[PDB]
């Protein structure tokens, strides 16, 4: 859990820079945020 | 900044020297300096705070001098001095706490915490008493460019790096050649490992070399070099490069033969130690090259011959280690140690008053990511905050 | 994507353990069992293959990834074993009369050999290092060797009278010959029936797993008589039936695939 | 004195070593040997039990703490072995034709099992982990098992035509059956002469000590063909008589009881 | 290894690896029975070895492996050596056979087997072909549509299929890439495998002992390449041929290069 507490949006896994990896892994779920309506833009 | 150090030094010497019963012949000069400070201060309004949880305090200085009428001191003098000193003291502490939490990539040396800017003027220059401290002496020097140096005990110049390098590998990780290393703080524990014990190599010898490139030069370093690195010398289950699979490591230690430790500078060698263990010196060095070997024992008793067969299984893995601790050193730049608390003061002030990350220092001021990229901006800002932290710790430890 | 080079690798100790590759390699790979005709005989069921495939289906392997490949006898399998899969399991019966044969089979399939050809008629060969051996296959091999001295003459044998030679093999389907490394040898071999290759032993083949269904561990993979090792992919079992053996394999296949690792070559 | 509960137990590394439990455990404990009829036959004596007891008395074991319990055969012993003593020792002959039976015996006595009952005619059962086996005792057990698919139908067998089932036991007195863990098996057993129990293997039984009197250590306690362990209380002797075996047991009794530990249950 | 390489241009050329690759490698000639017959000698192999021994190749490094004919060789060529030279004659009837032999040995293939009676296969890219070996492979193909029905063929009547190969020991079939085909094959004699072409096999070297350069390695009729290890000689005897080979072997081995992929005794990789 890269964060305050455990959040499924912030659970890095399947890692086959550390911060770069964490950011990419967290960004691979914002594609789901997009079709989950928690966005603001285009 | 020099006037701030002078404020702190004279307030300290006032809290110390100006005590009941003492003699005016010991505090005449300090009383004149205190009175001059009060004169040069009276008539100015300072503001401190406005970032994070720091509260916006206002300082208005209207104080009175000290009458040079006595020979010995009495409580009616000491109490006046103390009720004039506590105000200046908490003022300096709040100034320092407002100055440690500010950053800038553009002229970091140039002051922040605008009360301190106001103090950097020319109407305040009559407050200077003595710039005796190491940090402030080096500050004055660097301003009037000269060869400086901070003396460090067990400096934390190495960022934490624990990692391996495999020059011979397979998916099964059954016959490996490589080197593991842990560079932490002041210590380097390096260890080369061959699973064949150099049966296939020329003259039954396998080389290993570790190259550590510091970010800042050091000088007059005293170093303790020993064999048999302790943390890479017991069984282990290590991860692959890609973090998917794992592999086992059952080490058996041997001694480094033809060991060679070279302290270099700009690629030119400076110091070279061949087969000397224990305490050694390095007059100037930016790069360290530790080059050792694993030499198969030509004569083996049965107990050890049973561990190094001529076939691939290799259930015991020959290793060769080296521990290197930098005990003392002297650096033209500022770092952390195991002796001084300035870094702790700074990080504690920030973690207490909840400062947003600035454009220079990384989040939480993690020394690892702060010394991995020791940019000149970071160096200047770290020097400034360490200096004012020293100035604050001279009053409130 | 460089090939045919060895470059330094790097890593760290802060990386986290990734999710498991089992249940993905089980789909993107293949499994191949080798069983003896005795098992199919004792069983007498024409659907045991589909039964075992449907059982593997629970353990993860899909239906068209598992293969069963029969073999009449240890020697008839040792004759040119062409293993081409991603995870190979071999079942092997214990027979004191076949100790060396089924140890040579292990030393052949478990290890990875770099094999050049041999011209008995013309050349007189020698072994350079402790890992260059001469492996011969065929229906029945009869090998006879004669060492030579410094001046190309025999040592206890005559270069013309073949009978004087020393007999290392007698009617064997597979032979692995290690001779004194550093002296030129002449050979006589019935090349009509058998082919002999000069091979060099390399790192192990992590793709095959031998399972001795019977008596005590006798397999000496390494030819030096000091190691006598027992490896991870060298298993033993006690048996009175075969359905129980195959159920054991199916229930502990994940352990087998954990003890095995896909090839590097 | 809390039972049925597990708490932390603290300690330290400055404590000293207490007086030896030996020479008092020997007094307050009991030792039970399990020898074969072959030994009494080759001996042909009626006072040898008293002889060995008076010998043990020199090692400290009193005369009434030592018990002997003959067993006519490994199979008749595997039939409900009721080991109720504070230190059990067993002497086991070697027979390649009984390798798996005398390995199942070891896997049954060396280990501690939690055995729930089974009702074959009513229910269809499955395993859950690698330690949930089916142990069947009796005079002659003939077991057959048909796996089932998701829709409760047979896989290479018919739920009614019992002869299509797969026979994994043929008249064995003790059977340890491990099958695929994750499918429902329908069983056919001769429940008139054999009792079957769904038994889960807990931590081992430290109160027993097997001594293979003959050949190489073959016993594969653990089903999975990757461990092939050899515990501390699994010993081996080479023999030509039995008096030497018993004198050796006596002379090295202390080491045996050091290798054995009283039960935790 | 997916990691990158680096280098420089100021580094100097190292010494010659020739005169050591001979000592630590092997060579293998593949000649036709016609040569031995024309020669009518028994120690010509020892002669060539004692000749090679001057050019550097030691005694126990050279090998000569006979093949009765081009097709007999084409059926499962077992090349396992560190350097392979092949001498192949010219015959306008065997033109395509000895072009397919080239396409097979010169190049490295990754082969998966095929189950025809139970499945129906297709091609994907321009390098996935079907190679069939054996005594006589008589292949017929019927393309299908999305709904498993014939195009210009009837799935039942084998005699309506399109016969691409009639009594050929080695066939390399390329069909339209994208459609599903049904195949009729003489499985009792031939085995047919779906093989993807990898990079070239730099371990072999073909020598056309006769007529003009006709080998079309690449099946597309636009490239018609002429690779480095594809030589041509004109002959009236075989002794002159072997003497030419021996005298110009260093150039042959300079045009060849030891493999990179892996060790394997077959002429194609098998990965199920
Ligand atoms: C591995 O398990 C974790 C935890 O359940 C999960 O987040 C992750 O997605 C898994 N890996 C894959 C490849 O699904
Ligand atoms: C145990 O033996 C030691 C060593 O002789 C002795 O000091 C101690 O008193 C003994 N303990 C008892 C309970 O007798
Ligand atoms: C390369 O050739 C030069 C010239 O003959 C020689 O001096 C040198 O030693 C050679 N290199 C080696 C590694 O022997
Ligand atoms: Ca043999
Ligand atoms: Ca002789
Ligand atoms: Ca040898
Ligand atoms: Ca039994
Ligand atoms: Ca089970
Ligand atoms: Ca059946
Ligand atoms: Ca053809
Ligand atoms: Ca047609
Ligand atoms: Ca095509």
């Amino acid at each position: 859990s890269v964060g305050s507490s455990a959040s499924a949006w912030t659970d890095v896994s399947t890692q086959i820079s550390s911060i770069s990896t964490q950011t990419s892994t967290i960004s691979r779920r914002l594609r789901l945020k997009e079709m989950a309506t928690q966005t603001e833009g285009m | 900044m020099d006037v701030l150090y002078s404020l702190s030094k004279t307030l300290k010497d006032a809290r110390d020297k100006i005590v009941e019963g003492t003699l005016y012949s010991n505090v005449s000069d300090l009383i004149q300096q205190f009175n001059q400070m009060i004169i040069t201060m009276n008539g100015n309004e300072f503001q401190t705070g406005g970032i994070g949880n720091l509260p916006i305090r206002n300082w208005n200085f209207d104080f009175g001098l000290l009458g040079t009428t006595l020979l010995n001191l009495d409580a009616n003098y000491v109490e006046t001095a103390r009720n004039t000193i506590d105000y200046f003291v908490d003022f300096v502490d709040n100034v320092c706490m407002d100055e440690m939490v500010r950053e800038s990539q553009r002229n970091g040396i140039a002051p922040q915490s605008d009360s301190l800017r106001k103090l950097s003027g020319i109407k305040f220059k009559r407050i200077n008493f003595d710039n005796s401290s190491e940090y402030i002496e080096n500050w004055n020097l660097q301003n009037r460019r000269q060869r400086t140096g901070f003396t460090f005990h067990k400096p934390n110049i190495f960022p934490y790096s624990a990692s391996f390098t495999l020059n011979r590998s397979q998916p099964a990780h059954d016959n490996l050649m490589g080197t593991m290393w842990l560079n932490a703080g002041s210590e380097i524990q390096v260890a080369g490992f061959d699973y064949s014990c150099a049966i296939n190599a020329p003259a039954n010898i396998q080389q290993f070399e570790h190259i550590v490139q510091l970010r800042r030069v050091l000088t007059t370093a005293t170093i303790t070099l020993l064999p048999d690195a302790e943390r890479f010398s017991f069984p282990r289950v290590i991860n692959s490069a890609d973090g998917a699979t794992t592999w086992y490591f059952n080490p058996v230690i041997l001694r480094p033969n033809n060991v060679e430790v070279e302290f270099l500078l700009n690629g030119q060698i400076i110091n070279t130690y061949q087969a000397r263990f224990g305490t050694i010196i390095a007059r100037n060095f930016d790069t360290i090259r530790l080059s050792f070997q694993l030499m198969r024992p030509p004569n083996m008793t049965p107990a050890v011959a049973a561990l190094f067969p001529n076939a691939q299984p290799f259930e015991h893995h020959a290793t060769v280690g080296l521990t290197l601790r930098i005990e003392s050193a002297v650096c033209e730049s500022v770092l952390a140690d195991a002796s001084k608390t300035m870094l702790a003061n700074v990080t504690s002030v920030r973690q207490e008053y909840a400062i947003p990350v600035g454009p220079v220092f990384p989040p939480g001021m993690n020394w690892t990511d702060l010394i991995t990229n020791y940019s000149p901006s970071r160096e200047d800002n770290l020097q400034r905050v360490f200096t004012v932290a020293s100035i604050r710790s001279m009053l409130v430890k | 994507q460089n090939y045919g080079i060895n470059l330094p690798i790097t890593g760290s100790m802060d990386t986290a353990y990734a999710n498991s590759t089992q249940e993905e390699t089980f789909l993107t790979s293949t499994l191949c069992l080798y069983y003896p005709t005795e098992a199919a005989t004792e069983i007498n069921d024409n659907s045991w293959k589909d039964t075992l495939s449907q059982l593997f289906l629970t353990k993860g392997w899909p239906t068209g990834s598992v293969y069963f490949k029969e073999y009449t006898d240890i020697a008839s399998f040792s004759v040119d074993p062409q293993l081409y899969c991603d995870y190979n399991v071999v079942l092997m019966k214990y027979d004191a009369t076949l100790q060396l044969d089924m140890s040579e089979l292990a030393d052949l399939i478990l290890n990875e050999w770099l094999c050049n050809p041999m011209d008995i008629t013309l050349y007189y060969y020698q072994q350079t290092d402790e890992a260059n051996k001469w492996i011969s296959m065929g229906s029945s091999c009869t090998i006879k060797v004669c060492p030579l001295n410094t001046q190309t003459l025999g040592i206890g044998c005559l270069t013309t009278d073949t009978a004087t030679f020393e007999e290392v093999a007698t009617a064997e389907k597979l032979v692995i010959t290690d001779v004194v490394d550093g002296v030129n040898h002449k050979l006589d071999v019935t090349t009509a029936t058998c082919t002999i290759r000069n091979c060099k032993k390399l790192g192990p083949r992590e793709n095959v797993a031998v399972i001795q269904v019977g008596g005590s561990d006798v397999l000496d993979i390494t030819a030096d008589p000091t190691t006598a090792p027992q490896t991870e992919r060298m298993m033993r079992i006690n048996w009175k039936k075969w359905w129980q053996v195959f159920y054991t394999v199916v229930d502990y296949v994940n352990q087998i695939i954990q003890a095995m690792s896909k090839r590097s070559r």
